RNA sequence: UGAAACUCAAAGGAAUUGACGGGGGCCCGCACAAGCGGUGGAGCAUGUGGUUUAAUUCGAAGCAACGCGAAGAACCUUACCAGGCCUUGACAUGCUAGGGAACCCGGGUGAAAGCCUGGGGUGCCCCGCGAGGGGAGCCCUAGCACAGGUGCUGCAUGGCCGUCGUCAGCUCGUGCCGUGAGGUGUUGGGUUAAGUCCCGCAACGAGCGCAACCCCCGCCGUUAGUUGCCAGCGGUUCGGCCGGGCACUCUAACGGGACUGCCCGCGAAAGCGGGAGGAAGGAGGGGACGACGUCUGGUCAGCAUGGCCCUUACGGCCUGGGCGACACACGUGCUACAAUGCCCACUACAAAGCGAUGCCACCCGGCAACGGGGAGCUAAUCGCAAAAAGGUGGGCCCAGUUCGGAUUGGGGUCUGCAACCCGACCCCAUGAAGCCGGAAUCGCUAGUAAUCGCGGAUCAGCCAUGCCGCGGUGAAUACG
């Protein structure tokens, strides 16, 4: 996550298509779950801390 | 490369979420971001009070924010002005205009995060790591605590080669679901690098 | 088996440029960074330097070249 | 087979609809 | 009988813990064998090696790298390259200093970024009749302390992951033995999936592991009727459609149930063999869960972080190209080579999921992609939706074909500022290789393999044949 690239958030991307999501926490580009706004790593870390309500370990 | 986080392992039974609220799919990510900003501002402020945990609850436009601290006298301030300024920062960050509470932690040595923070501090002050660990485990064990474990990571003593020092006693059954093991983690930023500190405390079973 | 749609696309950078030439004449070359632009009849007879990513290539345009993009006449890769 | 664009199974595999696999 | 010069920090004995043995004994695992289906050949998809290139960004390296980081590379992403620009900067905190300061709308140039220029508007705090002066934020110029770096080092590191390995192990306390390293316990007999339990024993216990407590699937019950049902009757546009009702199905919370409990035989015991009852037995089936440690394993390119290095560029913005190059080599896959099959028509049975700038019933236009119109749905109540293999009827008649759909020509639809490089989808024409694959090599022991469809994450669109899930049909074989 390069700091200049956090220019990602833009009210004026100049095009809707140039708009891409990032991780709100670590700034990761790839693997960003839309539901949590996080990336997958952060997702697992916070899920493990219990800071994501309702999120539990799944087994079946 | 093993050993999943014990809290995350136990979240269903003998552990409960730090943030408990419901939200929709168009809501969740936002409230989560908010909670994160809250914890992030709180932890970089209230550290000197030794916060072991931050709980967050919501219904509608209202947030619990129950802060667990070893020394509430710090978060209160003089006559309660500190908590005032903190609620001010809270309302300035999130416009929700919500409440705040302070719960004292009896025996801070029985809560893992604080123990880890202790050992971390000692390491940052250039203590003897091995004895810091053994001591900490001792202090944890002497008060309740059917089991305890403390783990320090590499570059112990500023050594060129990373090492891992152990020091655990009692019972720490990580594989038992009903264990109720508090876990905590603290860094140490030193001149030569970073040290990880893990703390396991086993209290009671069923 | 290609397609675009109704309302064919041409970048308006050179679109006005070429007819600006046509108004008063032919002149010489052009320099265009837009290879995504379709070729239209009014361009015929002119010469367009197209960016291949490195340099500008002097593409002369004829009657049978209409409808293709400029970039098709400016290959980007160098092979053997 | 499942690779023929012009067959029912080709559509089903490719997951699309068309002349050879109507929507009714 | 028996030297010397020269030269080394040892040479050597016994014992200890390991590792190894083309040493021995005992015992496991799809390890072999038995069996079923594959890869290796073909075409295509994808990743990699190599070569090429201005650049083809970087990483991953035998199992444990190669459909891996990538759960979505046209621009973006993007870290690479070419060119046009910017520097107290796209982001944080602060200081000095001239001047203007909040801010709104234009013009020139341009590929955009940027550079330049012009015009509206002068609220606050204090002093003054006024002119006006000074002043805080904020914004622009100049300088300073700094930002920034996906620049190097994963042998400087945290965290997290892979791995031997879900393997049956690794240790401690006290006692005892040994000068000591260490040993005993943990060895032995029986048993187990198990250092699981039993018996014995200079040992007695204990911890991390095993097992159990957690989840799903199996049978039953209680609680509940916007899902269900002529179970039951009345009505019926005969559709659970209306009345009506929680009996059944289902839904989702709690609870029961299985413990070698009962019978026979063996045994010292733990347990083993068999039988009864039971929905289910000897761990009922499947998950989550992976010990002390090993590989100076992987990752500073997710994040954090020590050290080093660049700071008119190793930072920053944009247009375009590249990550998609192709004489070649490999890995993982897809579709096939057909009759236990392909095609067309009609007809039947599922589970899990997603849905508001969303799923899109139904009507019209279109051969179709799709377009126009438009009902319902915050969704057990509407939609995606068709499940497919299957069944019935018909066509093909063994041929590179009505097998197989690569390649290529042409005409279109949609997303998107934009499909040349480089999207997917529809229609017409084209109709390749391929006749079951050399040496070699892979998976799987039961609802498994094989086979058939369905959904989801990322995402405007999509190169998804990938991944992660769901159900339908449903085998062979295991002497050892
Ligand atoms: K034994
Ligand atoms: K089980
Ligand atoms: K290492
Ligand atoms: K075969
Ligand atoms: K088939
Ligand atoms: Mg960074
Ligand atoms: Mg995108
Ligand atoms: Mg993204
Ligand atoms: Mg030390
Ligand atoms: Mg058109
Ligand atoms: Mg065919
Ligand atoms: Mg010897
Ligand atoms: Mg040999
Ligand atoms: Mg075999
Ligand atoms: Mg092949
Ligand atoms: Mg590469
Ligand atoms: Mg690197
Ligand atoms: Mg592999
Ligand atoms: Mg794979
Ligand atoms: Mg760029
Ligand atoms: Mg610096
Ligand atoms: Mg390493
Ligand atoms: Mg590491
Ligand atoms: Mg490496
Ligand atoms: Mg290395
Ligand atoms: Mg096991
Ligand atoms: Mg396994
Ligand atoms: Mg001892
Ligand atoms: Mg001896
Ligand atoms: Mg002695
Ligand atoms: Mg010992
Ligand atoms: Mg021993
Ligand atoms: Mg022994
Ligand atoms: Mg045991
Ligand atoms: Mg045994
Ligand atoms: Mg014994
Ligand atoms: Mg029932
Ligand atoms: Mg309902
Ligand atoms: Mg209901
Ligand atoms: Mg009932
Ligand atoms: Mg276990
Ligand atoms: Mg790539
Ligand atoms: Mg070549
Ligand atoms: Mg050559
Ligand atoms: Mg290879
Ligand atoms: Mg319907
Ligand atoms: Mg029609
Ligand atoms: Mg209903
Ligand atoms: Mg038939
Ligand atoms: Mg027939
Ligand atoms: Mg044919
Ligand atoms: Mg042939
Ligand atoms: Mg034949
Ligand atoms: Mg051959
Ligand atoms: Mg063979
Ligand atoms: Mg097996
Ligand atoms: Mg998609
Ligand atoms: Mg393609
Ligand atoms: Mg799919
Ligand atoms: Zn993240």
């Amino acid at each position: 996550a390069r700091k200049a690239l956090i220019e990602k958030a833009k009210r004026t991307p100049k095009f809707k298509v140039r708009a891409y999501t990032r991780c709100v926490r670590c700034g990761r580009a790839r693997s960003v779950y839309r539901f949590f706004g996080l990336c997958r790593i952060c997702l697992r870390e916070l899920a493990h801390k219990g800071q994501l309500p309702g999120v539990r370990k799944a087994s079946w | 490369g093993n050993k999943i986080h014990p809290i995350g392992f136990r979240l269903g039974i003998t552990r409960d979420w730090e943030s408990r609220w419901y939200a929709g799919k168009k809501q969740y990510r936002h409230l989560l971001l908010e909670d994160q900003r809250i914890r992030g501002l709180l932890e970089k402020e209230l550290y000197s009070a030794g916060l072991a945990r931050v709980d967050i609850e919501r219904a509608a436009d209202n947030v619990a924010v129950t802060v667990h601290v070893a020394k509430p006298g710090v978060v209160i301030g003089r006559g309660g002005e500190r908590i005032r300024v903190l609620r001010e920062e809270l309302a300035k960050l999130t416009g929700k205009n919500v409440a705040l509470n302070v719960q004292e932690v009896q025996n801070p040595n029985l809560s893992a995060p604080l123990v880890a923070q202790r050992v971390a501090e000692q390491i940052e002050r250039r203590f003897a790591v091995r004895r810091a660990i053994k001591q900490a485990v001792q202090r944890v064990m002497e008060s309740g605590a059917k089991g305890a474990k403390v783990i320090v990571s590499g570059r112990i003593g500023g050594a060129e080669q990373a090492r891992t020092e152990w020091a655990a006693q009692g019972r720490v059954p990580l594989h038992t679901l009903r264990a109720n093991i508090d876990y905590g983690f603290a860094l140490a930023r030193t001149t030569y690098g970073v040290l990880g500190v893990k703390a396991y405390i086993f209290l009671g079973e069923v | 088996p290609r397609s675009l749609k109704k309302g064919v696309f041409v970048d308006d950078h050179l679109l006005e440029k070429v007819l600006e030439l046509n108004a008063k004449g032919e002149k010489r070359l052009i320099k265009t960074w837009s290879r995504r632009s379709t070729i239209v009849p009014e361009m015929v007879g002119h010469t367009i330097a197209v960016y291949n990513g490195k340099q500008h290539v002097p593409v002369y345009i004829t009657e049978n070249m209409v409808g293709h993009k400029l970039g098709e006449f400016a290959p980007t890769r160098t092979y053997r | 087979g499942k690779g023929d664009r012009r067959t029912r199974r080709g559509k089903i595999w490719r997951g699309t609809y068309g002349k050879y696999r109507p929507r009714k």
